[PDB]
RNA sequence: GAGUUGAAAAUAAGCAGAGAUCCGGAGAUUCCCGAAUAGGUCAACCUUUCGAACUUCUGCUGAAUCCAUGGGCAGGCAAGAGACAACCUGGCGAACUGAAACAUCUUAGUAGCCAGAGGAAAAGAAAGCAAAAGCGAUUCCCGUAGUAGCGGCGAGCGAAAUGGGAGCAGCCUAAACCGUGAAAACGGGGUUGUGGGAGAGCAAUACAAGCGUCGUGCUGCUAGGCGAAUCAGUGGAGUGCGGAACCCUAGAUGGUGAAAGUCCAGUAGCCGAAAGCAUCACUAGCUUAUGCUCUGACCCGAGUAGCAUGGGGCACGUGGAAUCCCGUGUGAAUCAGCAAGGACCACCUUGCAAGGCUAAAUACUCCUGGGUGACCGAUAGCGAAGUAGUACCGUGAGGGA
RNA sequence: AGUAACGCAAACAUUGGUGAGAAUCCAAUGCCCCGAAAACCUAAGGGUUCCUCCGCAAGGUUCGUCCACGGAGGGUGAGUCAGGGCCUAAGAUCAGGCCGAAAGGCGUAGUCGAUGGACAACAGGUGAAUAUUCCUGUACUACCCCUUGUUGGUCCCGAGG
RNA sequence: GUAGAGAAAAUGCCUCGAGCCAAUGUUCGAGUACCAGGCGCUACGGCGCUGAAGUAACCGAUGCCAUACUCCCAGGAAAAGCUCGAACGACCUUCAACAAAAGGGUACCUGUACCCGAAACCGACACAGGUAGGUAGGUAGAGAAUACCUAGGGGCGCGA
């Protein structure tokens, strides 16, 4: 029942909110990748959950863009654009808990 | 003049793949205050410096890349003298 | 191990080809063929490629296990081997009879299984929830 | 190529025969010339390769008929 | 409709009757190389001012030069480009071989190579056959027929018309003339052959026939589902054997410890599609259309036909050599014409070249789905039942277990 | 046929050690050979053969505890060294252009193309396996930053080199 | 400096300059570096500790100055960085650009292991063979020949 919920949640947001959300997620994915190698116990299931969550987000993004009427080429140009302007920020998830500590 | 294009188009969150933990690296940490990170082959030094400078919030002196015979980039990140290595070692879960 | 040609058959998309078979996990069955013939039991594991089922007290095989850990200590264990799904018939405990199995529709908007030598329904509405909690 | 633009003539594939009947591959060619022709409606010359039959046809029908049937624009020539 | 996270166990965690894994339809993403296409390169990289290069398209701009051409700038999900077994069309086009040698001839317009397009291609709506009787576009099969012929009259090559079948389908345009212009163009009219059309007058008018967005329709395909009927005995196992029963619109098939109509998956039979695809019907609409009389003055596809030469191809080798198609050179006639009827001329018959386009019957298998097999069963069958175009060999084309 | 051979006529010897097993593996002591190499390093090439631990089926012309062999796990760090972000030679491709049954051939600007031009780093130390690369010392190029000083600078073009 | 269409250049006339060149050398770098030994441990492998003197003469290059000379005929690469500069064209313009001496800062990809007079490349082999370049110690010797040696590396993967 989580899938349906999450999708309803997704389809109701704005574009900037989606972007931001995506970034935060990718970062958490990073920190997760760190834990794997640290051999600190964690949940295998988490990679799947997160990665796929990101998938769903991007899907929705592109799907709206299609209604706007934009092509594949325009898509990929605006994509290079957005991946250029990406700056890393520390994941709010587990890095902010080592900024506070 | 224009926007500064990064050498390639990558997605920064995938470039630092992981710390390499073996007997070798740990004493590099001890001596040189330098972390050891397997990174994406397609990834450069300027991208690694921004990535780690922002991510763990440390100023980094110098980065040295490498390419294994297996085609996996490996990066020595030697931090400044101010920020200790072993700090980030306990922060990440690498135990010297 | 596996004889290279006895491996799992495949679809173009790499997933194995499953035999559709007539029994579920929690079921009680009686064994028609084999040395285990006549015995009654309940089903534990089921493999949908070979079409083979495993039943707790039946088809016991005596397996030697060598545990070498700092000493040599061996073990003689009795395990259960799979037995082909076409050797078993669904068993009714009530009128105490093994039958074939048809499908039938319930007014709930449901589709279930029944024994055709009685008309006794098999599947209980909470069955999956009954086995999950086990 | 050895082709006339205007009449679309091709070199023709023909045997040279001897008195002894022995045949041989040979080529007969279009008779081509590099001519300047007068174009009245452009008030100017046009450099071309032409078969001579083309030259004829240009005398008979005027240059523009020929060029229009052949689909070649005298400005771009 | 129950368990699941490829082969592929094990471990770790998840996801799951508010329906997972799974199956089908439509979308999404698709790094780098490759047509490769921002520029470069030693394919799978580098450099970047981040760009689909170039050719067509739309717009702006406007060299030598007045109009123009070229060039410059910009727009644009942007037409093409590449790949593709055999079949097919076009272009180039051999030789060994046969002739008991060989040169004309044969092999053969075959192989190969290049280019091109399709699911078929090509051909195709009589300037055709025929013979004094008739046919009525093209293609393909049978037959005529190894007949007529051709041929160092050697080796050899080899028709057609009548006749039988498969399959059927006929259409657009140029010119005369009338409109618009200075043109070049555009719009109407007009398309046929025992002649048509333009011209000039008088009649008929409504049905018929052909094409087709949109859409519930019909059917089929792409997931599926329901589906009859058996027991015990016999030495590892029974489907075999002996002994009892039953189903059949189902006794196809595969599996099962051992050969099964009745154990499993199935089969007959019967149900099923939100989405996409396909053949069909309908579908507003779009198209066309007749009839007679007078007029030889106007048109009826020109560097064409023919002629002279040089060849090619037609079964037909220059021969008496028609018909067909090409180099060089000359060069007509418009229906009171012109071409064909195997030199040529007369007469009659048949037809209307120099503008296009068109379905089916036929060819084929890199394949897809069903089916069968007096087909193979590990030296066989594909080169390959395991890393198979792999290992290995070769600078490379290539060889290849 | 258990025959020929075991790949130079630099040469081995002994004592210990490991080990089920030693002419062959390790160490020590002698002896002997090369030394314009049989030394150290770098181009090309090879491609993980390098290092450690385990192994001794096959490979090794005998042996084998060993190995360039097999199994697991590691290892190559650069503003200055070598190439690329610079320039051109031979040569290659070649927009337009000329020619050619087709494929293509010639050819101009352009662009490629080092074996050459241009261009900045050395000593010591660490070191199972890297070091002009990591560490400590002094260096040097190219950019950016500030102060000051001027107002035109940039490319195309003309030249010296 | 002038002159010619003439900025720089080339070219012609006028003028100012006795020094110039570059290996090498002195000094800093550079010493509490390095190192003979000495002390102590030995897992007896290696390790911690303290360290004297550190100059002179004579041989002498095939290396350096050096494209320096002298001679010869067979007459001995191009382009960029670099230095200089008016007109023509294009573009950019004020705290914008350029010019300078200090000061701080900043630092693109790819190779990097090992072998390389070879048991690892090329010779089908752990094959008496081939494979560009660099470095060039001692005694004798004309010598990079030869003989015997250092550094360093070896005793030729069958023996008796
Ligand atoms: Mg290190
Ligand atoms: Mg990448
Ligand atoms: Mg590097
Ligand atoms: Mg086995
Ligand atoms: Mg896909
Ligand atoms: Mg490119
Ligand atoms: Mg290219
Ligand atoms: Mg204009
Ligand atoms: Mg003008
Ligand atoms: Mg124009
Ligand atoms: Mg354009
Ligand atoms: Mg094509
Ligand atoms: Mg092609
Ligand atoms: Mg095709
Ligand atoms: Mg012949
Ligand atoms: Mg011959
Ligand atoms: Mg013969
Ligand atoms: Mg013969
Ligand atoms: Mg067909
Ligand atoms: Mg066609
Ligand atoms: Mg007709
Ligand atoms: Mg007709
Ligand atoms: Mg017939
Ligand atoms: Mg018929
Ligand atoms: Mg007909
Ligand atoms: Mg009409
Ligand atoms: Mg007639
Ligand atoms: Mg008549
Ligand atoms: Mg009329
Ligand atoms: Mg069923
Ligand atoms: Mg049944
Ligand atoms: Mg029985
Ligand atoms: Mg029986
Ligand atoms: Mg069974
Ligand atoms: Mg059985
Ligand atoms: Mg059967
Ligand atoms: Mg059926
Ligand atoms: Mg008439
Ligand atoms: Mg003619
Ligand atoms: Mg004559
Ligand atoms: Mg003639
Ligand atoms: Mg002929
Ligand atoms: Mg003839
Ligand atoms: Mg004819
Ligand atoms: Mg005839
Ligand atoms: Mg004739
Ligand atoms: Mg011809
Ligand atoms: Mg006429
Ligand atoms: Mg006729
Ligand atoms: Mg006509
Ligand atoms: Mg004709
Ligand atoms: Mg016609
Ligand atoms: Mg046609
Ligand atoms: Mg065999
Ligand atoms: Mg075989
Ligand atoms: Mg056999
Ligand atoms: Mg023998
Ligand atoms: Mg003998
Ligand atoms: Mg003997
Ligand atoms: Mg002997
Ligand atoms: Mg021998
Ligand atoms: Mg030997
Ligand atoms: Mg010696
Ligand atoms: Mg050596
Ligand atoms: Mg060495
Ligand atoms: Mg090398
Ligand atoms: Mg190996
Ligand atoms: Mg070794
Ligand atoms: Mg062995
Ligand atoms: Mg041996
Ligand atoms: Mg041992
Ligand atoms: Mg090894
Ligand atoms: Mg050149
Ligand atoms: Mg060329
Ligand atoms: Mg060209
Ligand atoms: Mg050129
Ligand atoms: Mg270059
Ligand atoms: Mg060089
Ligand atoms: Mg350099
Ligand atoms: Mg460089
Ligand atoms: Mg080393
Ligand atoms: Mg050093
Ligand atoms: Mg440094
Ligand atoms: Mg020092
Ligand atoms: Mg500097
Ligand atoms: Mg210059
Ligand atoms: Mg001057
Ligand atoms: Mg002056
Ligand atoms: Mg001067
Ligand atoms: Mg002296
Ligand atoms: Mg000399
Ligand atoms: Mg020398
Ligand atoms: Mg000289
Ligand atoms: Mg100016
Ligand atoms: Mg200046
Ligand atoms: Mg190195
Ligand atoms: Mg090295
Ligand atoms: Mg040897
Ligand atoms: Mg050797
Ligand atoms: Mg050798
Ligand atoms: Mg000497
Ligand atoms: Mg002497
Ligand atoms: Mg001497
Ligand atoms: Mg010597
Ligand atoms: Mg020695
Ligand atoms: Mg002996």
């Amino acid at each position: 029942v989580k899938k349906e919920d999450e999708l309803k949640e997704l389809r109701t947001k704005t574009n900037e909110q989606l972007n931001e959300e995506i970034l935060q997620l990718k970062g958490e994915l990073f920190m997760l990748r760190l834990q794997r190698s640290a051999r600190e116990n964690f949940k295998p299931s988490d990679f799947g959950r997160m990665r796929k969550r990101v998938a769903r987000m991007l899907t929705v993004k592109r799907e709206r863009e299609i209604e706007q009427g934009v092509g594949k080429r325009l898509s990929r140009k605006l994509d290079k654009a957005w991946k250029r302007s990406i700056v890393v920020r520390p994941p709010p998830s587990l890095k902010k808990l080592q900024e506070k500590a | 003049k224009k926007l500064k294009y990064p050498r390639r188009i990558l997605d920064v969150y995938q470039i630092l793949q992981s710390p390499i933990i073996t007997e070798a690296a740990i004493k590099n940490i001890a001596d040189e205050n330098s972390l050891l990170f397997t990174v994406d082959v397609r990834a450069d030094k300027k991208m690694i410096r921004e990535a780690i400078s922002n991510f763990f919030g440390v100023k980094v002196r110098k980065v040295n890349t490498l390419i294994r015979p297996d085609g996996t980039k490996k990066a020595y990140i030697m931090l400044n003298k101010e920020y200790n290595a072993s700090e980030l070692a306990k922060k990440i879960g690498i135990f010297p | 191990r596996i004889k290279r040609w006895e491996r799992k058959d495949c679809k173009p998309n790499s997933l194995p080809k499953l035999h559709k078979m007539h029994v579920k996990v929690g079921d009680t069955v009686k064994v028609i063929s084999g040395g285990e013939k006549g015995k009654i039991g309940e089903i534990s594991k089921i493999h949908k490629h070979n079409s083979t089922v495993i039943i707790k007290d039946l088809n016991l095989k005596t397996k030697h296990v060598k545990s070498k850990e700092e000493g040599e200590q061996g073990q003689i264990i009795k395990i259960e081997a799979a037995i082909h799904s076409s050797n078993v018939m669904l068993y009714s405990k009530e009128q105490e009879v093994a039958s074939r199995v048809g499908h039938k529709i319930l007014e709930d908007g449901r589709k279930v299984r029944y024994l055709i030598k009685t008309g006794e329904i098999v599947d209980t509405p909470d069955r999956w929830k009954e086995i999950q909690n086990k | 190529r050895r082709i006339c633009p205007f009449t679309g003539k091709k070199s023709n594939k023909a045997n040279r025969v001897s008195h002894s009947n022995h045949k041989t591959k040979r080529l007969q060619f279009v008779n081509l010339q590099y001519k300047r022709v007068w174009w009245e409606a452009g008030k100017r010359f046009v450099k071309l390769r032409l078969s001579t039959k083309a030259l004829k046809t240009i005398e008979k029908n005027g240059l523009d008929a020929v060029a229009k049937k052949a689909g070649i624009d005298l400005r771009k020539e």
